């Protein structure tokens, strides 16, 4: 009966964890697109060349 | 002088990025 | 002075080499 409650207590935070890392997930994609568009926008020290190759 | 200007280039877009940083954090 | 240019064309390209990465972590 210990295990048994082990058992179940274990799948929720399981199941909780899970759309907490997918969260997560997305909160770290939309920050990692930020921060490449924001490294990609200070390469206007050169010309009309180094906006488009950036 | 040529890597003195190319030198002086590289701690100019330094601080631009120091600058940008320290403006679009806030 | 030949020594002293390739003695500056190796920190030009070390801080080339340091603008480069720092530029392209980010």
């Amino acid at each position: 009966n210990n295990a048994s409650g082990k058992l179940l207590a274990l799948d929720s935070q399981l199941t909780n964890d899970f759309s907490e890392k997918s969260s997560y997930f997305q909160s770290q994609v939309d920050k990692i697109r930020k921060e490449a568009y924001a490294g990609a926008a200070a390469g206007v020290v050169a010309g009309p060349f180094g906006l488009i190759i950036s | 002088k040529t890597v003195e200007v190319v030198k002086n280039a590289i701690e100019t877009a330094d601080g631009a990025l120091d600058l940008y940083n320290k403006y679009l954090d806030q």
